[PDB]
């Protein structure tokens, strides 16, 4: 805080900072593009919608809006910061304790004002050629700012997209690549070639046409697949290959699909994609995909909402993830509890404390 | 796209007098005996082989290329390459209305790639059956001088050799006549839906 | 909200916003087109209509119309979700509460406008040139409009086939490859050259009958394999191939078919796709189908219709999937009961609370 | 080193993808001379039935009469798949093994080291996490003590972090199992408070 | 890009009383003349043959380079290629108005690669639908002397060959047209995008 | 990088008198008829061909290397090979104010890779627009008796040549020509970025 006061007049304070310009592109290239990109943030956005929280306050998150669900708003807030780094919320109080409006403003439109000590003062909604200029030169700050962990950047995330993008853009162009080759290639079965008595010469209409009534009727299709085919002077068949034929640029379309599904942190398994058997049977890669990039993602977050919520209240709030009764995690529960249930020289009400159960 | 030339040669644009001393003039018989019209028609013939091969049109003759429907969306590369102000692009409809356009289409000229390249991507459209029409002079300039010499240079080799020799009688040279021409041939290497 | 107000006045307040140009044209390439994009939306939307429900209003759902049964109706729902990312519910109410039809009406023909302060007051369904205009400027609100997740657009859904349009067009075009090149090919199984005294030399018609007649009885069929083809002075067979036989575009195919299959969210063992074994034996691929792309997409449409059938009522209804006895996650059923009715410490009617049962 | 390999060598795919021409064949055509060009005539003749006829999918395998000076030669593309496929890979291994993360856990493709995640997560907080944590939180310990009069140790919990339960499984039933000494003596060895 | 010629060479600039020299015709004769007239076609077709293989200029006559696009962002390389004192860059609008600008660009001098690099990181822009033509000098010196000697040997090894056979007959040299010429030509290995 | 050459040979320098004993001494048929001025214009264009390909200069004619920018960090071989004594090392910036430098930089002569090689890593920088220009002085010596012989009998071989026969007309020495260049040609092997 002592040393806030000299970045943010490197910046200019009380002007707009955008950071990067082509997290539009990003969105439209990689994740409405292609299936890896967008199926590991669906996938992702979907799975901290469906785990439950711990505290009043989430009677608000229960019901942020109309038309926007609690499931629906964590897809729209996880949505952004797994694409842009950035999640915003903000929140309308008619009331002035624990505002019953919560709306997550896009990532992409939103832009940062330094202030003086370095502390954002100002966040700036810009579409079209409008702005607003929310202000946070208050006690509320009506919006809470979830930044993904930036290391040469003060004032943004860093979008695990960003770190992938080169593996997008080859996932996007070899599986472009083998789209405009079913769509622009000239393979023949064939060729009949009419040379004639000097090295060039054409054949008149009248044998251009038989030459077509033949090779239509009596060799082309399935049912004429190998007739002999009688070549007098002159013609010749040269029969052309297509010599790469599968595989056009199949592994590292495979190799990029995977290094996509790496940087958002989903295992190969979850996703669907090809690939060597790293996890073993689902037990262990629905574990890993809650503990490594699920549950850290979202007990980030909710931290976030234990803090800006509990500033409209007067108590202070915690609000973490459950840990319990999330069906992922049973395999990280059976152990736990067979191993406490298996201990049979400790008593009853002295496991009950260790597992979490009211004791009697 | 018929591509008929509106008007030829005059014939007083070539350079008869020219090509009787490129025939022989400073070594040779004389002068000698030269059917002085036969002259003109190898040179005729000459021309006509070197517009053929290189694409080009070299006295800026008057065209007409009638086309039923645009290639591109908005390009329209013009065939003959060295162009110089379109005359018209005239649209006629099925029944012959011949409504032209004056506007909304600005040539781009090129010795490469000579264009139409509306503006916007709005090119005029053609009427269901009217095939569009556009009247264009293409060449280098009206009278002989105005060429490139290396170019006319061609037509000299070429036409002397209609002259000196009449049937299909055989006989490397180092800029000879092809060697002249490769460097006004079109280089294409399009066989593609675009 | 606040933001709200503001992005209406850029796009154009009163006038409809249509989004996607070419939902209509992937309806037709890639869910009548091709089997893998059929069958991957008709393995889901015959899945969430298989879930039963949790509260009167689902005699609605269990009834809406005539010819519309309950699972037809979430087979039209689901199923305009997973083509065009958006669900529409027109709601007819001659009586205040609980109005008694419903009806899926497509995506293709809705468009939204944005009105005055951003959220939605028309939807206009347009038929060949002849519009509708609902009005959302009331409280009962007479469509619910589910939405799938867009982070850049802020009226309509992703539609996953949207982000599957590359791998659609691969599968589409090599499967048409093979199609054509069974149908556009002349193989020969040989070619008898005849050169003759000259270089060319064509055979009389008395000669050329005699050709056929030793060669339509003696020489082909499979009666005839191997006959052993005295060859006179100019005549002379040259046996012709066919070198790239099997496998065009085989494997990159194989990779759409699969990709296709990851963008919708059905694992490669349930649709039927060749491919390495990811999933291990049933169990988990079908836990997986209705834990990573049917529960999750059924519980977002359930919250959405829990909210809008409680503006007809007075009281707000919750509605959820019953996530009990739907037999695909028998394991996590198998898994808990076990658990906890081998954990003999604590006592009988504490655990009966646990796995949910009535307590006695 | 093993970043710029595997920046360069997957920018080495991206720019092959944007920077190549391959074609799917080439009409040669020579004619009478060594040398001559088709006409502008002849030139839309070619590409309509070649547009037409021969590209795309619905139109593969066309049987392509080639009159006299025509010829159709076509190319290939000798490496197609695995541009620095395995170079890169090695990369991406060498990267995961500096920082110390196991190849299973960051999901980077490779032979079978470890097993079965009980192990990788396991030897993730235990060679290259907790070794970390116990050295950052021995600072905090250190440094934030000179505020305070008495000095506070920090340390990391090495319990309740579930990816250690397998060294906890294995420490729970072997003294469990030792029925030989007593119940208050095995609760003071698992760290319990002993009754 | 069209690049014609402002000024043809003057042609009293050209070495006819050398290259009468150089083809033996005769030195004390009191015609002396009847080939003035043809010595100097030969040579205005022996040097565009040479200024084409090599993509040189060499009598400095003024070019007018009228394009509409620019090739890179900011480089724009000339075609032909020893330069000196870019006159006018000026920028003609759509349709009439015509504008020099000085517009802060400079002129990098090279054999090779003649630029025009604009010091601003970007030339100035065009209007749409208008060209910007570039009239420049182009070429080694203004008279015969200041050539490099076998480029001007070259021509004399080649205008010498038109004179002796006029037609495309068949006729190895260390150092011959073509060996001369090779180091005056433009080596690039380019086919790409940029 | 223009690299025009202040001044050209004065003519005197070359043997023409000694060409003439080449051409016809010993054996002949006479000192015979040779336009003697002819015969020096055959000796400037065989120099300029053993110029060119080998890169050497040969008459030690004065230079000016006029390049925007530094290849290396510091070395800048120069092209023309035989050096000797950098005139100056002049600064010109952008609008021309001439600043030349003194000292930074020491030649190295060479044969094979003439260099300018600043001291240090520090050789003089560009003034952004203002190409830098270095003078110099590079060949063998002044008079034609202060080369090579071997590379001077490639000149009298190639310039008697293009004396003995005037077009490209057709005609494996043991040392013709080409074995007597081949040790003064420059042997390079870089085609990379450094």
């Amino acid at each position: 805080s002592v040393t806030g006061r000299i970045v943010a007049m490197a910046s200019g304070a009380g002007r707009p900072v955008w950071g990067p310009r082509d997290t539009v592109s990003l969105m439209r290239t990689g994740f409405a593009g292609n299936p890896v990109g967008f199926r590991s943030v669906k996938l992702i956005a979907e799975a901290t919608a469906a785990v439950p929280l711990i505290c009043p306050v989430l009677d608000l998150l229960r019901r942020p809006n109309a038309g926007q669900g609690r499931a629906e708003l964590f897809e729209a807030l996880i949505g952004q910061i797994l694409l842009s780094g950035n999640g915003y919320l903000e929140a309308v109080c008619p009331e002035p304790g624990v505002p019953r409006e919560l709306h997550v403003l896009r990532s992409d439109r939103m832009a940062v004002v330094p202030g003086a000590d370095g502390w954002p003062v100002g966040y700036d909604y810009t579409v079209g050629g409008r702005k607003h200029r929310f202000d946070m030169t208050g006690h509320p700050d009506p919006i809470c700012h979830i930044k993904s962990f930036h290391p040469t950047d003060d004032h943004y995330g860093l979008s695990p997209m960003q770190a992938a993008a080169v593996a997008l853009d080859v996932h996007n162009a070899a599986s472009a690549w083998s789209k405009a080759l079913l769509d622009n290639a000239a393979r023949p079965s064939g060729a009949i070639i009419y040379k004639g008595a000097d090295g060039q010469g054409v054949l008149a209409p009248e044998q251009y046409e038989r030459l077509i009534f033949e090779m239509e009727t009596h060799h082309q299709g399935a049912r004429n697949a190998g007739r002999p085919m009688l070549l007098e002077g002159g013609l010749d068949w040269k029969p052309m290959g297509f010599s790469p034929s599968d595989m056009e640029f199949h592994e590292t379309k495979a190799a990029a699909a995977r290094e996509i599904a790496l940087a958002f942190g989903v295992p190969p398994m979850l996703i669907g994609i090809p690939g060597d058997a790293t996890y073993a049977n689902y037990a262990e890669a629905n574990r890993a995909f809650y503990r490594l990039t699920v549950l850290p993602l979202l007990t980030r977050v909710s931290a976030a909402l234990a803090w800006w919520l509990s500033g409209y209240l007067g108590a202070q709030i915690e609000l973490k993830p459950d840990l319990d009764q999330v069906p992922a995690l049973a395999v990280e529960r059976d152990q736990l509890w067979a191993r406490i249930g298996a201990a049979g020289f400790l008593s009853n009400s002295e496991k009950r404390v260790l597992l979490g159960l009211p004791p009697t | 796209m018929m591509l008929n030339e509106v008007t030829a040669v005059p014939g007083t644009a070539l350079p008869v007098a020219e090509f009787r001393d490129h025939l022989r003039l400073g070594t040779g018989f004389a002068d000698l005996g030269a059917e002085d019209a036969a002259l003109l028609s190898y040179l005729r013939a000459a021309i006509a082989a070197i517009e053929g091969r290189t694409a080009k049109a070299l006295i800026s003759r008057g065209f007409r290329l009638a086309l039923t429907a645009w290639r591109w969306g908005d390009m329209q590369t013009l065939p003959i390459a060295p162009v110089a102000t379109v005359t018209a692009l005239r649209l006629v409809d099925a029944a012959g209305v011949e409504t032209p356009v004056a506007a909304g289409w600005r040539l781009v000229p090129d010795m490469a790639r000579p264009r139409i390249e509306a503006l916007g991507a709005m090119l005029p459209m053609i009427p269901t059956g009217g095939r569009v029409e556009i009247d264009f002079t293409a060449g280098f300039g009206a009278s002989w001088s105005a060429l490139p010499v290396d170019l006319a240079q061609a037509v000299f080799l070429l036409a002397a050799q209609y002259y000196e020799l009449r049937h299909d009688g055989a006989a490397a040279m180092p800029f000879g006549v092809m060697a002249l021409i490769e460097r006004w041939r079109t280089v294409r290497v399009l066989g593609g839906r675009p």
